[PDB]
RNA sequence: ACAACAAGAAGACGCGCAUCA
RNA sequence: GACGCGCAUCAUA
């Protein structure tokens, strides 16, 4: 996600697994969050696919209902041949939102 | 002192206050962490943490500030490791998942920052403590500090802790450390599998029950971590397990069964069968057990044994089921929840192998039970079975029983359960076109449920009809579908929005599944009735209504007159205020959907007039709508109106039109080669140093256009924009520099790396530092992509007295 | 910090990169490019009367330390 | 101002030549590779002619080409390593007469680069794994298996990176139903770029490492590291298991060295020189390419020098160790890039510049008048070139 | 002082050591014959009209995505190996339509609103006229 | 036991101006 | 450096 600069990608050797996308983010690009012209399929490394992490969403982490795709611009720029797009950082925004949601109810 | 008072004031600012004050205090403490010092700061922050009456909010802020100050002090926290650990350890046993994960992360960071020997010596006296809670916390700490810095950095310590003879507490703690490392690591212990198996194997024949049980649990954890590979490492462990199966009873028997069940899948087919036979010889007599945890363990063992490919189906159907269906299918099993899920999963995977018919035929009669929980359990069972195996094997004698059972289950309900509707939809879809002779019963039941009992099951009935419209259409039926549609029509005006959304979704599904020209109520009679619904503030009703409006506009447009579309537009301009992304996207799409049918003259004027909201949310949606309508229509009929609006002296309008141009160029793609000349003077004027936002938007436009027009050979006008993009690199704002970098990388593929290299070779070795940093960053960006293409564009550099910088291989002449 | 592509990759420079390092990196890249292509190798082996194996062996030797000794 | 590209003649420069049973029948075929065109051709034992049956353009530089088969299989699958950042597996369908892609795995950026694998490609002779490697810092291993549907599969790549290493050649070592082994000529240069005195450039010998693939452990670990006294160029795989000892042959300047891991000592054998050579004595002698004829009874090797002399290398071995290396002058042919020794005595010579020749092996040179050579002779050898009298020309391309 | 513009760029992929514009067969138009260092001979042919050029461009665009190359290498990226392609249509890709699957050939034909018998004749006419 | 979820509302930034030490 | 105000960016949720 380009909106949040603090997010860090896994950036490892992609395996043969297939990424998944939930209903909240269905047609978004895994890199630039675009909405036009899906091009290729997203692969992830075996570390991101083990036990409870199998079938989870790539960006946020919800249940997987659709496959992840690269847009045409990312394919032209060859940004897909980098690694798995799975985000390993939990994110300071989500935990903080949960923290001031829990106290208020 | 003064420093202590300052730390008191900033700590009070961090603890309580407005978010701006807290973030300012955090940024200043991160800026001045080194100057403040570590000693007094830690001696000041620890007493607040150790207080048992601390609220979670200030505890989280204190942990965050500790994390912020930890990485700045690379080596100054060595003497404070013990005093920080003795306060921070209890945070890894709380039930809060986020708290546990941030505690694990902070302990990993502390282990990385500190040294191995000092912390090892710190935690030496924690092994022999008599408290079990502190031993468990120490085991978790050892696991996380072993995940940090690597396993081999701690491997020799494992031998020392596991070979202790004075007491069994040290050995138990070592085995716990091993199992926690296996659990927390995942599949990263595969290279270090044997080094752990050999050290842990000796504990299976000890005289203490605790050490044997913990060793069995750790072996099970290791087998779980190394699921597909590693039988050669465990080949020396099997025989003690079989020897201990018969001798041990109780908790140790449970641990041994769990371990052996985990190791079964790792073997080959012949060995798997040979050993699962012996496992079953005790499993059959072991199904009878009073404890629920042992029932869960044996269910997991059965699941894992059935999952093995080496066990053939005839043995399964001859042995396992006759006791399974007689012992594990009772009311008490459905009473619990862990047993609920475990039994459901085991039954599903058993049906995946032995056959769906055999499983289903003995549980269809269970749908007539008076208990609601047991009916829910069996309904989930068939729903999951038919989700995977379909309904191609079920026979008519079984199909009618299943239909009767599901109808009985749906007819009476104590509360509202979505599992009933989900299962009914799954069974109906799996049956396909063979549910045709039962359609009138379903229609009568859904009508009866919809017509009465005060809007409690009406929304579920709407969901059911929305799910079954497809099957009723595929079963060659239209008349009762139209009757249901018209019935929903007089049932459209409800006060409750929750049922209104479901009814609107049902109507939308009916419109999707059947033709628009064959709908029983004329299309002209819906939109006047549907327009007041758009003013509702509820989310689901708005979603369903906007989806229905978009579908009608895309499909039914010749019937609808061009008078109410204006009112729909003026209502959608207000509906754009909605928070959810789906509603905004649907409204933006339906703008273009209706402007395809209606000439883009009044639509553009309405959108352009609402570009001065002063709210950022509305302008982005409006400009995306402008882009999508421009893409849908011919771009030459929408450009001059957009350009004429640029002369307004409002900066918001200029930003909006520039963003619309960017989005339009992104959408059209290869069609931008004909209109590239038109926007060149506008981009030239915008790129001038007048404001940062305008330059950023112009850079985005340049990037998108350059990416779109690649492959056509139009660099004559693209090269002119580089002379204006290049001077904008020297900026400090992250957004503008990101936009400029993106524009440069987009232009790199369109113009060729030669021009970029020529531009970069000007001040690559400039005497200053910041310009060198910028140029080197740009050069690295160009170098990562299309590295091979830079060979032919490298400049010639003459060699000096000492070195040879001339590439003589390219000077050969034939 | 999304600069992971620059640090992990080999050959990327920075402010404190000397001229000799850049020159030797580009020389090694040029040698690899010569070796990869076939028509360039044919041109090199036709310009001087040698064999493809001999040219490849010489290119292997020249990759140890080009541009002379460092300063 | 719009042009259109037409092509009249296709490229005829052979770069890589492989042989095997690609169609699945009992007749051998040769898959030659041009710069960017993949071609399939088979010889006719009846009329002694060569005809092309397939020609497809791949639109890219083919940097490597290998063939292999699965355990117990009857068909050969072609593995192609190109300038792109991916590896593909091809299968030939005789009925369709087209190439069908079986698998496609991407592991890096496209284009000829330095740290992108594709230059060196080695396969397990048994057919259980394949290896791909780059010039520097990057090696990758792919494990191949088959499912119950009798279809070839592939697993995730395994990292075998090593910083500051210049790989000269990668070849697979044949073992008998054991962990796969790969031999490479690694070479470090970290110290050579640190000392400005200049002696680091010299006295920097290259090693010969062995890589072990642990199927149970699913990782690759370095086993041994043996420095070499001189510089070598490429390696040859000696068949192992039940047919011959397991080992590799190292070709260098004026010398050939047999080397094996364990208790096997090193054997050094000089290369014979032409009698009354007019060349500069300072010039050395190296090998360009080699072949292998794995006959059921006994196996030998064929090698070619810079001048085109063909030698016949024969290994005499004990129960476990090898005694000596025997060399024998076979014939003289124009310098070629690769040889393909087919069944029924067919020799294919793909010249690097000029026409291509097909030779029929009429005699094996048994009990020849000219003497042989061996490493047991103390102290340099000489031989007299002569007409062929051992191969008969049949077809010319 | 006075720079010169470039009106054509391409990447044959092989080293070229000869260029000559002449007529090959009697009764035909001129062409730019070039020979490479690998043994291939090729010519460059200008179009005769604009509809034919548009049809060739559409065929190339359809076959770029619908018929990917054998080794999984992008055709546009390969032809733009050093410099972007300028006003050149690749005939090697366009002439691969004959070996394509019959159903895919049909789909392409009704995407172009033509017939494979007419497409083959159109493809062969440009080769016959200039060679 | 290592186990991910519900809408009283929040995450990263910047440019300008008033007062005080 | 401290107490404040206004404007504006990221199809931010
Ligand atoms: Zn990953
Ligand atoms: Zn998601
Ligand atoms: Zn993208």
């Amino acid at each position: 996600a380009k909106h949040h600069p603090d997010l860090i990608f896994c950036r490892k050797q992609a395996g043969v697994a297939i990424g998944r996308l939930c209903e909240k983010c269905d047609g978004k690009c895994v890199i630039c969050d675009s909405y036009v012209r899906p091009c290729t399929l997203v692969r992830i490394c075996d570390e991101c696919n083990y036990g409870s992490y199998q079938g989870r969403c790539v960006i946020c982490g919800g249940p997987g209902v659709s496959d992840a795709y690269y847009c045409k611009e990312c394919t032209i720029q060859e940004k897909d041949r980098d690694g798995c797009p799975k985000i390993v950082n939990l994110g300071s925004s989500k935990t903080d939102l949960f923290y001031e949601r829990k106290k208020y109810g | 002192e003064q420093k202590e008072r300052k730390i008191m004031k900033l700590l009070l600012k961090i603890k309580n206050g407005t978010p701006p004050m807290r973030k300012a205090a955090l940024r200043q403490i991160t800026d001045k962490a080194r100057e403040f010092g570590a000693g007094p700061l830690f001696n000041q922050i620890l007493p607040l943490l150790m207080s048992p009456t601390l609220e979670d909010q200030e505890r989280h802020l204190l942990v965050k500030v500790i994390d912020r100050i930890l990485y700045k002090l690379d080596d100054l926290v060595r003497p404070y490791v013990h005093k920080i650990l003795v306060v921070i350890e209890p945070l890894l046993i709380d039930e809060d998942y986020y708290a546990r994960v941030e505690g694990r992360e902070i302990i990993s960071n502390l282990a990385k920052a500190a040294g191995l020997a000092t912390m090892i010596s710190t935690m030496r006296p924690d092994i022999d403590n008599m408290d079990e809670y502190v031993r468990n916390t120490t085991a978790r700490a050892f696991a996380v500090v072993a995940s940090a810095l690597g396993i081999p950095s701690l491997l020799p310590f494992l031998k020392a802790v596991c070979k202790s003879k004075k007491s069994w507490q040290a050995r138990h703690t070592g085995i716990k450390i091993v199992q926690q490392i296996a659990i927390l690591m995942g599949c990263a212990i595969l290279p270090h599998l044997r080094s752990l198996v050999e050290i842990i194997e000796h504990g299976l024949v000890d005289e203490q029950q605790k050490v044997r049980t913990i060793s069995a649990l750790a072996i099970a954890a290791l087998a779980e971590a190394a699921t597909p590979y590693g039988i050669e490492s465990f080949d020396s462990v099997l025989k003690p397990l079989w020897k201990g199966i018969r001798q041990h009873r109780g908790k140790g028997l449970a641990a041994f069964l769990k371990a052996i069940g985990y190791l079964i899948p790792l073997m080959d087919a012949e060995y798997a069968n040979y050993y699962t036979r012996e496992v079953m010889l005790i499993l059959i007599r072991e199904f009878q057990s009073p404890d629920e945890e042992m029932k869960k363990i044996v269910l997991k063992v059965v699941k894992q044994c059935c999952g093995t490919d080496g066990v053939e189906a005839n043995y399964i159907k001859t042995e396992i089921l006759p006791p399974f269906f007689k012992h594990f299918w009772q009311h008490r099993m459905a009473l619990d929840r862990r047993n609920y899920r475990q039994l459901v999963d085991t039954t599903v995977e058993l049906a995946n192998k032995v056959g769906a018919a055999e499983i289903i035929s003995r549980i269809v009669d269970d749908l007539k039970d008076e208990a609601e929980q047991y009916r829910k359990m069996v309904m989930e069972t068939i729903e999951k079975i038919m989700g995977n195996l379909g309904a191609a094997d079920i026979d008519h004698k079984l199909e009618e029983q299943l239909i009767d059972g599901i109808l009985y289950a749906f007819q009476e309900q104590t509360t509202e359960d979505s599992v009933m509707l989900n299962g009914f939809g799954t069974v109906v879809n799996a049956l396909g076109k063979r549910v045709k002779p039962y359609l009138p019963q379903i229609c009568g039941t859904v009508l009866w449920r919809l017509n009465n009992k005060s809007a409690k099951v009406r929304q579920q009935a709407a969901d059911l009809i929305s799910r079954t419209a497809v099957v009723m259409k595929t079963c060659q039926e239209e008349k009762l579908m139209g009757h249901l549609g018209v019935v929903l029509y007089e049932y459209l005006g409800e006060e409750y929005p929750e049922v209104l959304g479901s009814i609107l979704g049902a109507l939308k599904a009916i419109v999707n599944v059947i033709g628009m020209h064959k709908m029983t109520p004329p299309i002209k009679d819906l939109l006047p009735r549907l327009t007041p619904i758009l003013k509702n503030r509820h989310e689901k009703v708005q979603e369903n209504c906007i989806d229905l409006v978009g579908r009608i506009a895309d499909r039914g447009a010749e019937y609808v007159s061009a008078r109410e579309w204006m009112r729909i537009c003026f209502e959608l301009l207000e509906l754009l205020k909605a928070h959810k992304k789906a509603i905004r996207r649907a409204t933006v799409n339906t703008f273009g959907y209706i402007a395809k049918a209606i000439g883009p003259h009044d639509v553009l004027a309405t959108l352009l007039n609402n570009l001065k909201v002063q709210e950022r949310q509305n302008r982005v949606c409006t400009t995306v709508a402008i882009a999508i309508v421009a893409e849908t229509c011919s771009p030459f009929t929408v450009l001059p109106a957009l350009m004429n609006e640029y002369r307004v002296p409002e900066l918001n309008v200029q930003n909006g039109v520039l963003k619309s141009l960017s989005f339009l160029f992104e959408y059209i793609g290869e069609m931008g080669k004909d209109y590239i000349y038109a926007v060149t003077p506008l981009l030239e004027d915008a790129l001038m140093d007048r404001d940062l936002v305008h330059r950023q938007t112009a850079s985005a436009v340049v990037q998108h256009m350059s990416l779109g027009v690649y492959g056509f050979g139009c660099e004559d006008s693209l090269n002119h924009l580089l002379n204006y993009v290049w001077p904008n690199v020297f900026e400090t704002s992250p957004h503008v520099i990101q936009a400029v970098m993106g524009a440069l990388e987009g232009l790199r593929v369109a113009i060729g790396p030669c021009r970029m290299l020529q531009y970069c070779l000007q001040g690559l070795f400039h005497p200053a530092r910041k310009v060198r940093d910028v140029y080197w960053k740009i050069y690295n960006s160009i170098y990562i992509g299309s590295q091979d293409a830079l060979i032919a564009h490298y400049p010639r550099i003459y060699n000096d007295d000492k070195n040879t910088y001339i590439r003589y291989e390219l000077d050969y002449i034939l | 910090q999304l600069e992971h592509l620059q640090s992990k990759y080999i050959g990327t420079g920075h402010a404190d990169t000397t001229k000799w390092e850049w020159l030797v990196n580009q020389h090694r890249d040029s040698y690899c490019s010569y070796m990869g292509h076939f028509d360039l190798l044919n041109y090199f082996a036709i310009a001087e009367n040698e064999s493809k194996a001999r040219v490849r062996f010489n290119l292997m030797e020249k990759m140890l330390q080009p541009c002379g000794p460092p300063a | 101002m719009f042009l259109y590209n037409l092509t009249l003649q296709r490229a005829t420069g052979i770069s890589f030549a492989i042989h095997g049973n690609f169609s699945g029948t009992k007749q051998q075929e040769i898959v030659v590779s041009r710069g960017k065109i993949l071609e399939l051709l088979r010889p006719d034992p009846n009329t002694g002619k060569v005809h092309t049956l397939l020609t497809v353009e791949v639109f890219g530089v083919i940097r490597s080409l290998m063939a292999f088969r699965l355990t117990g299989g009857t068909k050969d699958y072609i593995v192609v390593g190109s300038d792109s950042g991916r590896i593909v597996i091809l299968e030939y369908q005789p009925s369709k007469n087209m190439f069908e892609k079986i698998h496609q795995e991407t592991f890096g950026k496209s284009g000829c680069r330095r740290i992108v694998p594709g230059q060196f490609l080695a396969v397990d002779p048994k057919g259980r794994a394949v290896m791909i490697s780059a010039i520097e810092k990057q090696k990758l291993v792919y494990i191949l298996n088959r499912d119950a549907a009798a279809r070839l599969t592939i697993s995730s790549p395994l990292e075998a990176h090593k910083a500051n290493t210049l790989v000269y050649h990668v070849v697979g070592v044949d073992v008998g139903f054991e962990n796969p082994m790969f031999a490479c000529l690694e070479m470090d240069y970290e110290e050579a770029d640190n000392d400005p005195t200049g002696e680091a450039a010299a006295n920097t010998q290259q090693t010969l490492t062995f890589y072990e693939l642990d199927l149970g452990l699913n990782h690759v670990v370095r086993k041994y590291s043996e420095p070499l006294e001189e510089h070598g160029n490429f390696l040859i795989t000696v068949p192992g298991g039940s047919d011959g000892p397991s080992g590799v042959l190292i070709c260098s300047e004026n010398y050939i060295t047999y080397k094996n891991f364990g208790d096997q000592p090193d054997i050094r054998c000089p290369i014979p020189r032409r009698r009354n050579d007019l060349d500069d004595p300072e010039r050395g002698m190296i090998f360009v390419c080699s072949a292998t004829h794995k006959t059921k009874s006994m196996f030998f090797f064929l090698a070619q020098t810079e001048q085109g002399d063909i030698f016949k290398i024969t290994l005499e071995t004990d129960e476990d160790m090898v005694t000596e290396i025997r060399l024998k002058y076979f014939d003289t042919v124009p310098v070629a890039a690769a040889m393909c020794v087919l069944k029924t005595g067919f020799l294919f010579v793909a010249s690097e510049f000029g026409n291509h020749y097909l030779y029929q092996i009429a005699h094996l040179g048994d009990d020849d008048e000219e003497p042989e050579f061996s490493s047991a002779m103390p102290l340099t050898f000489f031989f007299q070139p002569r007409p062929l009298k051992n191969l008969v020309l049949v077809d010319e391309l | 002082s006075q720079k010169a513009e470039v009106i054509m760029n391409y990447h044959v992929g092989e080293t070229v050591l000869s260029l000559q514009k002449t007529t090959l067969i009697p009764g035909g138009s001129e062409s730019l014959v070039y020979t490479t260092l690998s043994g291939g001979i090729g010519i460059l042919v200008p179009f005769t009209s604009h509809e034919d050029h548009d049809f060739f461009q559409h065929v190339e665009m359809h076959l770029r995505s619908e018929h990917p190359p054998l080794c999984g290498r992008d055709h546009l990226s390969f032809r733009s190996y050093y410099f972007p392609v300028k006003n050149v249509i690749d005939g090697d890709l366009c002439e691969q339509f004959n070996s394509m699957e019959p159903n895919k050939q049909k789909n392409v034909s009704e995407e172009l609103d033509r017939t494979p018998p007419e497409v083959s004749k159109k493809l062969e006419d440009i080769r016959t006229r200039y060679a």
